[PDB]
């Protein structure tokens, strides 16, 4: 009765959801036709009476080419056909298309397949939102969906794993116009938020693993290893357990300040896994390290507002508490003035699973950390340059204005984020 | 000068150590005078 | 004739008090299904202190298990001795406290408090003469401490002449697995002041020092820590269940160690804790039980009584032993030390002898002490409450539940006077 | 120090 | 040439490092006894 | 009724803590396991001077072994009689000094003194009526000398009336292994003298002078030196455990031997030093035991009273023997001691008779006795502390622990006059 | 009891093969890593859970082709790959190439790597550093290693076996510019520091052993016989013992004067080995005889300031303490008066090992003295000899200046050891 309903919006969102849902069928016993050959599955998979398990997932796109591989792939029998929503012409790298002109065609229809999924749910813990800031329906329509969810459900928990646009390596020209006009929907309409950009995931697969030339499959496999380690305290039992309410209690000090940072500790290859020692004190060193961090911002510039660690496998609270005290001692890190207790500890019995054809090695310990840092205020202020650089000479604004947008949103949502950079400044300056 | 010299923390210790045997020496005498007093106390 | 109604609250409160019942049931010879298979009659003559009768010669405990989420009320039921409890006394809500002291005191635990005072009155008005309740809880969680002070605040008013003992697990000084710890513990120690007869203070850090340095285990666990709590819970209440040469009830210790009504925070300990290898050398006499109650490394609180003064001292001895040799050692420690004992009480130690020893031991011993070095605990909670509360860090997770900011400001000044109360019995 | 001297005088 | 000689060589240090990253098998207490691998110096 | 708590201190402290406890175990019938396999019943009467009782009929020594390096405590547990020590008694640092007195006396050992002083107050208040303690340390080290004098400094400020002893290992004029050994030894003798009751100087030249010139051994080890040292160290506590016609505690071997509370330096000896070809010609008569102590080929400190006075001398005798011949043979050589004794003490010799002989024997003898030929020990130390401090030799190792030059300057002058205190009887 | 080798240079890696072949037969290690617990090895080798023992060493080179012969040698499976750090271009007999421009890319990885081979060390006695002053990495980056290494640890131990150039036969011309700008910097950045000249080892090898036409490996055997003897008392039990902190304590009278230099005693061949007796006295005369030293500096001109003795094998403390007395008798030997005793004796029971392909037989007694001497001041006088016979007409100086440097660092690092040649002067005069 601990249900969470997954929403995936965009080609970024759909292909992430093909990696998460191929992961959970292996973590439990579900084959691709739905059949368990045998209630740990019950926060994700529903059930019919005929021994078939069907996910609590919604796949959303404005273009038919992305989902039409899910409908004829291997897992074409896992999904009920109504859950794979498709438009007819995509939003085409445009906030105004996906929010105002093309997004209203599908906002009526996806808000009905959410109600049927959240009426089978006795205790709904909270939704999960997968999108990317850069695209049309990833930024535009997701802003329209969140604006409707805050009235439909009110005080429910909503989470957003996102993809911030990477600072230099990027695949677009109108990338900053979307990625600054999506701040208000991630400021006033999300309860927690995670921004992991593709450039920092690139620096792990070529360095920690032996994958030179990683395609996007090797990037989406690692984001399943953060979703599952956040939610394996819901399904598989533990010595200590945290729900979705219990970490945002212990990580979010003020309601404007809901942007943590994610890290998963042993990313090792089976070439090198013969050599490393892989204890519980050894992996918790590496969540704290500015090379294994998952967005290209360095927390040694900033003050750690809180933490939340999540340990899997064969871990005892003796070994958890022994290496926490080592982390406290080093003055290479610096906690904030008014967080002296600091941490939060979750100890789960289930070892992390192994995907075949994947990349990592079969381990018996792991850590997933969500920490909140004042050194997130460099990632948006790097993009603050590249928007007002391009907006100074009024480029590309004729596309958005003619697609049902007033031009005041360019000069308001820029100052909707220009307060949040000075907001993050004052909540890290000492008494 | 306004900058901390590369080395000096040792001098820091040197300074305090002086105070150590310093105040220590004075108290030594106080107890010493007291000791004769006690020895005399013992006699009476 | 002298019943005790057990209460226990939270995941800390149930993982402590499910191992305590396995301790007691093998102290009285009760199999896992509940029936009696023993070879004495002192095991059975005073079993009504804790066990309600059932049918067919089967005994069920007087315990009520409260919690705010159903996940930790199925690890308890699926343990070894989990089938001895009556299933009605299991109380659990459906949505957690979330480590939120307000959520369990005002919002979630104010509708569960009405559903457990039906249970605790069916077990209190079925006793011939009720001695007094208990509690086992932690001042770091949400349902152990939020709702768990709402119970004591309520059932002191309905039953104001009985005994209300508690076994707190107050937050640890060094290890801290919750950022929002100090708002929990500061707002809860005010409710302990007015409504509680005795309160023990157990730090989980000082349980870790025993199980590594002295007991010498390779792997300690939260069953080797819940064995240390339960071996002190049994020592205070063994002159109620077993005859002695000198008796001590639950009242007769509170009469002697609590002079003034605001000062009821104690410091447990337990004497014969020895390793496998060192057992051949150890385990000798009664001077090796007074040597290790009073050793300052064995205290179950992470506060050292060398910093201050023992207001009152207590000791409960277990085993059939000499009424002279018990009394000569307490004379021996009260006279060698001067500034570890308060000036205006010239007999600071109370003694008790219980005949039937603990399980597997031929003799044992137990300690309670009362210190003005327990007020270094509250000067460290209040250094990390007003550190956070100065710049208003986690305040929306408590104010939006129905509180206000001056409920905080009184609760620090309801601790910054008990600190300065204990500082005037200092001199 | 002055207090110690006074104590010595008293002695 | 000479062989693998453990006549004079030293053994595990009991007092320096006190943890079970050196002992094989399951132990529960500290191994505090005078028995060494090099117990054969006296003979 | 009378207990003794024994203190080792250092690597030399511990490899002398092996064979003293070896020969006491053979003196009182103790197997390598620990229990008692006795062929008498005077071997369990006063055995509780030294051994704490344990369960099952065991007997563990009242010994606390200290060292600032774990690599040679664990060899002591590895030793022959290493299984008889309860393992709490070792007090082990992590990295000590190792030929530097300064680290042990302020920086490294000065925070290990606060951990032994829990342990020694466990083995002191476990006893009923404690009689004393005892040290055996090396002056040349960093732990037995640096930290080891912070024991004696602190422990005399909590137990002032009880007796303490030291079997000092002073460095030797030729048998040395340390450059930095004078700063090690000179900077502790005042911390020794102002505190301690008894001293003895144990110079390894003297042990070499016994094994070759008398015992005729080929390859002596320190194991054949620890026996000769500790064959004396049972002999000063002999009548504590074995009765006699006339007795002598270590207390009463001081109250007739310590006139002034800084004049306590000695020079031992031991009677039977015969080779195993000269064990054949054992006349074994009371002249035979005495005349080695008067002889200058036995003395256990490299010092000779040809340059000095046999000032105040003591004899302790082992063997059920005749009380007329014990006090006759002393007088047969005392009359020709004409420039060999001072004039102002007329009956110097304190005697004793211990009836139980040493293990495997029937008679022997022992001598400890003060002299003014021991102020030539200290000046030969400090002729080489003034041949080396005027050029500031190893000073950078020493000022970096807060030590000023006045500590150097005092403990030249704070021992130059104690040599001149011993001097005037010559 | 850990002791981390840090070997810098191609002479770092030509010596990181000889020392570690000795350390894979002194303890019976297979070249895979395995071994047919004993725990004598625990200063040097690590351990994994498969019974494998990886050395705790990092090798530094800037030439990529000196380490690729290690990675394809016999011991290609013994070393974990990440420990042998290579550049991409070398520094080519130059200071500021390897000190200021090229070593800035290798200063990051080795300061990350040594904080993993020193995280495993509960008690780390001290790092070791072996280098040649000649080329760039052994001069520049080796200078640059220690300055940051002082910051990163403070007062942990740094030892320096080194390769000083020979008085007549040298590899190059611009060794003195690298030989003198390290000895200025390595004064305050070195705890102890040894020296050796390769022609001094030449005068030992074909003379005292019967092996003409050597190679550097027939020299590199003998350095391993000394690097093991300093740590001989740490891995095998002894009658006495000496650790790494203790021998420097009795050998460094002043914190600039920390430069010892001496030899190894029974360097005789297997036709002179089993024919003569080699007692304890018959080996100490060799370490005092100047024709069998291991530097081209003769102490008949100098004063034996402080000494140290390392005895291996079948020694008894009698003849150790007997031939020491005969050293005092002869007045060819001259101690200085302000060091009256002068020795530290470390007696080890374990006899030394014979290596396959080595030249010397199996010998029961040995001595490796480390005596400081004031006849090390004829080294510096013969290198200010040739620096100012090369800096006089400003030769080669244009190489170093435009490599991120200033001309002033020549003069102040030449005027520096002008007074360090007075520091070694005053200890030769008595009041």
């Amino acid at each position: 009765m601990r249900e969470c309903i997954s929403i995936h919006v965009g080609q970024a969102g759909v292909q992430i959801g093909n990696a998460c849902w191929e992961l959970y069928c292996l973590e439990h016993g579900i084959q691709p036709d739905g059949q368990m050959p045998s209630d740990s599955f019950n926060t994700f998979f529903s059930e019919t009476g005929a021994g078939k398990h069907v996910p609590r997932a919604v796949f959303v796109d404005l273009e038919p080419t992305v989902i039409d591989e899910v409908r004829t792939g291997t897992y074409r029998q896992l999904f009920h056909p109504e859950q794979l929503i498709t438009g007819k012409e995509d939003a085409a790298n445009n906030y105004a298309r996906g929010h105002y002109t093309i997004g209203k065609e599908i906002i009526d229809l996806v808000l009905d397949r959410i109600r049927k999924l959240a009426d089978q749910c006795t205790g709904l813990q909270g939704f999960l939102v997968f999108h990317s800031f850069g695209g049309g329906t990833g930024s535009g329509f997701t802003s329209l969906l969140m604006e409707r969810l805050s009235v439909d459900y009110g005080k429910k928990s909503k989470l957003e794993f996102s993809i911030y646009p990477a600072p230099q390596v990027s695949t677009a020209v109108v990338e900053p116009y979307n990625s600054i006009l999506t701040t208000h929907t991630t400021l006033e309409h999300s309860d927690c938020a995670f921004m992991v950009d593709n450039e920092a995931i690139y620096d792990i697969c070529r360095r920690n693993l032996d994958i030179e030339r990683p395609t996007y499959t090797n990037l989406n496999r690692l984001i399943g290893q953060i979703v599952s380690s956040i939610t394996a305290s819901l399904r598989f039992d533990g010595a200590l357990n945290v729900d979705l309410t219990e970490f945002q209690t212990n990580l979010v000090p003020y309601p404007r300040i809901h942007f943590p940072l994610a890290t998963y500790a042993p990313v090792i290859s089976a070439e090198k896994a013969y050599h490393e020692q892989l204890s519980v004190a050894e992996i918790t060193n590496a969540c704290f390290e500015p090379a294994n961090q998952m967005v290209k911002c360095d927390p040694r510039h900033g003050k750690y507002m809180a933490c939340c660690l999540l340990y899997r496998g064969d871990v005892v609270p003796k070994d958890v508490n022994a290496a926490i005290a080592t982390i406290k001692t080093k003055r290479t890190i610096q906690f904030v003035d008014w967080c002296p207790t600091g941490f939060k500890v979750g100890i789960n019995y289930q070892p992390p699973t192994v995907v075949p054809g994947g990349d990592l090695a079969k381990v018996q310990r792991a850590v997933c950390m969500l920490s909140n840092t004042t050194a997130i205020a460099e990632a948006w202020a790097r993009l603050d340059h590249k928007f007002d650089l391009m907006y100074a000479k009024r480029a590309f604004v004729h596309w958005y204005v003619g697609e049902g947008m007033e031009e005041g949103e360019f000069s308001e949502a820029r100052e909707d984020m220009a307060a949040l950079e000075k907001d993050y400044e004052e909540v890290g300056v000492d008494s | 000068a306004r900058l901390p010299l590369p080395m000096h923390r040792d001098a820091r210790a040197q300074q305090t150590a002086e105070v150590v045997h310093a105040h220590a020496r004075g108290a030594r005498l106080t107890a010493a005078r007291l000791g004769r007093a006690q020895h005399q106390i013992n006699g009476q | 004739m002298r019943e005790i109604v057990h209460l226990q609250a939270g995941q800390c409160g149930n993982q402590i008090g499910a191992k305590f019942w396995e301790v007691i049931s093998d102290e009285h010879g009760i199999d896992p299904t509940g029936t009696y298979h023993g070879d004495s009659d002192l095991q059975l003559e005073r079993i009504n202190v804790y066990y309600n009768e059932a049918t067919g010669g089967k005994y069920v405990p007087r315990a009520v298990l409260v919690d705010l989420e159903p996940g930790t009320m199925d690890s308890v039921r699926s343990g070894p001795f989990g089938q001895i409890f009556r299933p009605d006394n299991f109380v659990f809500g459906q949505s957690g406290a979330g480590n939120n002291w307000a959520k369990g005191h005002y919002t979630e635990g104010a509708e569960l408090v009405d559903s457990v005072l039906d249970v605790v009155r069916k077990e209190a008005e079925s006793c011939d003469c009720l001695q007094g309740f208990q509690l086992t809880h932690s001042l770091g969680g949400g349902t152990g401490s939020g709702m768990g002070t709402l119970l004591i605040s309520k059932i002191r008013e309905e039953y104001p002449d009985r005994i209300m003992n508690t076994f707190s697990v107050v937050p640890s000084p060094k290890v801290s697995d919750t950022v929002v710890e100090p708002y929990n513990a500061t707002l809860s120690v005010h409710q302990l002041v007015e409504n509680t007869d005795e309160t023990y203070c157990i730090d989980n850090e000082a349980l870790y020092d025993i199980c590594f340095r002295t007991l010498k285990l390779t792997t300690p666990t939260y069953g080797d820590l819940n064995h240390l709590v339960s071996a002190t819970m049994s020592g205070v209440t063994t002159c109620l269940r077993f005859p002695g040469q000198l008796n001590a009830d639950l009242r007769k210790l509170a009469v002697n160690m609590v002079p003034f009504p605001r000062l009821h925070f104690f410091m447990p300990g337990f004497a014969p804790l020895t390793s496998r290898g060192s057992q051949q050398y150890r385990a000798l006499t009664v001077p090796e039980l007074t040597q290790q109650m009073f050793d300052a490394k064995n205290m179950m609180a992470a506060c050292d009584p060398r910093h201050g003064r023992y207001l009152t001292v207590a000791a409960v001895f277990r085993g059939r032993m000499s009424m002279k040799e018990v009394d000569e050692q307490m004379l021996n420690v009260q006279n060698k030390n001067s500034s570890y004992f308060v000036e205006w009480i010239p007999n600071n130690v109370k003694t008790a002898v219980c005949d039937i020893p603990p399980r597997g031991l031929k003799m044992s011993a137990t300690f309670i002490g009362n210190s003005t070095a327990i007020q270094e605990l509250f000067k460290r909670i209040s250094e990390q409450f007003t550190a956070m509360f100065r710049r208003k860090a986690f305040l929306h997770w408590y104010t939006g539940e129905g509180m206000d900011e001056m409920e905080f400001t009184e609760a620090e000044s309801n601790m910054n006077d008990l600190v300065s109360e204990y500082q005037q019995y200092q001199d | 120090t002055p207090a110690c001297a006074k104590a010595l005088f008293e002695a | 040439r000479e062989e693998y000689s453990i006549v004079h060589r030293k053994c595990r240090s009991q007092f320096t490092d006190l943890n079970g990253s050196k002992r094989l098998g399951i132990n529960t207490w500290h191994d505090e006894s005078g028995i060494y691998a090099n117990s054969e110096a006296k003979q």
